[PDB]
Protein backbone atom coordinates (compact mmCIF):
# COMPACT_ATOMS: atom_id res chain seq x y z
CA UNK A 1 0.00 0.00 0.00
CA UNK A 2 2.90 2.12 0.21
CA UNK A 3 2.17 3.41 -3.77
CA UNK A 4 -0.90 5.88 -3.94
CA UNK A 5 -2.47 7.19 -6.82
CA UNK A 6 -4.32 9.96 -8.10
CA UNK A 7 -7.59 9.60 -10.42
CA UNK A 8 -9.74 13.14 -9.09
CA UNK A 9 -8.42 16.27 -9.46
CA UNK A 10 -10.17 19.70 -10.81
CA UNK A 11 -7.75 20.22 -13.42
CA UNK A 12 -4.87 18.46 -15.64
CA UNK A 13 -1.59 18.95 -15.21
CA UNK A 14 0.70 20.94 -17.29
CA UNK A 15 3.90 18.43 -18.95
CA UNK A 16 6.60 18.16 -16.60
CA UNK A 17 4.33 19.07 -13.62
CA UNK A 18 4.30 17.71 -10.40
CA UNK A 19 1.51 17.74 -8.12
CA UNK A 20 2.15 16.76 -4.50
CA UNK A 21 -1.00 18.60 -2.27
CA UNK A 22 -3.57 16.31 -0.77
CA UNK A 23 -6.84 18.26 -0.72
CA UNK A 24 -9.91 16.80 -0.44
CA UNK A 25 -11.80 17.25 -4.03
CA UNK A 26 -15.28 18.04 -4.29
CA UNK A 27 -17.56 16.10 -6.23
CA UNK A 28 -20.97 18.01 -4.65
CA UNK A 29 -21.64 21.72 -5.23
CA UNK A 30 -21.05 22.37 -1.18
CA UNK A 31 -17.24 22.67 -0.62
CA UNK A 32 -17.71 20.55 2.99
CA UNK A 33 -14.37 20.00 3.53
CA UNK A 34 -15.00 16.81 5.25
CA UNK A 35 -14.04 12.89 4.54
CA UNK A 36 -17.42 11.00 3.93
CA UNK A 37 -18.57 8.67 1.07
CA UNK A 38 -18.73 10.92 -1.50
CA UNK A 39 -18.62 14.60 -0.47
CA UNK A 40 -15.30 15.82 -0.24
CA UNK A 41 -13.49 12.58 -1.18
CA UNK A 42 -9.64 12.06 -0.47
CA UNK A 43 -8.31 12.61 -3.97
CA UNK A 44 -5.82 10.06 -4.48
CA UNK A 45 -6.03 6.27 -3.97
CA UNK A 46 -3.33 3.45 -2.68
CA UNK A 47 -3.39 0.09 -4.27
CA UNK A 48 -3.04 -3.36 -2.96
CA UNK A 49 -1.14 -5.08 -5.25
CA UNK A 50 -0.63 -8.69 -4.93
CA UNK B 1 -29.60 -9.89 -4.91
CA UNK B 2 -30.08 -13.48 -5.99
CA UNK B 3 -32.36 -12.11 -8.28
CA UNK B 4 -31.03 -9.01 -9.21
CA UNK B 5 -33.31 -7.06 -11.54
CA UNK B 6 -31.74 -5.18 -14.58
CA UNK B 7 -33.21 -1.86 -16.19
CA UNK B 8 -32.12 -0.55 -19.18
CA UNK B 9 -32.45 3.30 -20.14
CA UNK B 10 -32.45 4.56 -23.49
CA UNK B 11 -33.85 7.31 -25.52
CA UNK B 12 -33.61 10.29 -22.89
CA UNK B 13 -30.59 12.49 -21.07
CA UNK B 14 -29.51 11.21 -17.68
CA UNK B 15 -28.32 13.86 -15.82
CA UNK B 16 -26.09 12.37 -12.42
CA UNK B 17 -26.75 15.94 -10.34
CA UNK B 18 -29.87 14.68 -9.12
CA UNK B 19 -28.08 11.48 -7.51
CA UNK B 20 -25.39 13.67 -6.11
CA UNK B 21 -27.46 16.08 -4.51
CA UNK B 22 -30.19 14.39 -2.95
CA UNK B 23 -29.85 11.73 0.08
CA UNK B 24 -26.27 12.72 0.95
CA UNK B 25 -25.60 9.32 3.30
CA UNK B 26 -24.68 7.65 -0.06
CA UNK B 27 -21.36 6.05 -1.30
CA UNK B 28 -20.00 6.57 -4.57
CA UNK B 29 -17.05 4.34 -5.75
CA UNK B 30 -17.43 4.54 -9.38
CA UNK B 31 -14.19 2.70 -11.02
CA UNK B 32 -12.77 3.74 -14.32
CA UNK B 33 -14.16 7.50 -14.88
CA UNK B 34 -14.94 10.50 -12.76
CA UNK B 35 -18.26 12.23 -12.33
CA UNK B 36 -16.95 15.35 -13.73
CA UNK B 37 -15.91 13.54 -16.84
CA UNK B 38 -18.82 11.68 -16.79
CA UNK B 39 -21.08 14.52 -16.85
CA UNK B 40 -18.96 16.72 -19.82
CA UNK B 41 -18.83 13.79 -22.14
CA UNK B 42 -21.26 10.39 -22.11
CA UNK B 43 -22.07 7.24 -23.20
CA UNK B 44 -24.29 4.91 -24.36
CA UNK B 45 -26.71 1.68 -23.47
CA UNK B 46 -27.33 3.09 -19.70
CA UNK B 47 -27.67 -0.59 -17.91
CA UNK B 48 -29.22 0.04 -13.99
CA UNK B 49 -29.28 -2.77 -11.59
CA UNK B 50 -30.64 -3.02 -7.83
Amino acid sequence: YNYLYRLFRKSNLKPFERDISTEIYQAGNKPCNGVAGFNCYFPLRSYSFR
Amino acid sequence: VYAWNRKRISNCVADYSVLYNLAPFFTFKCYGVSPTKLNDLCFTNVYADS
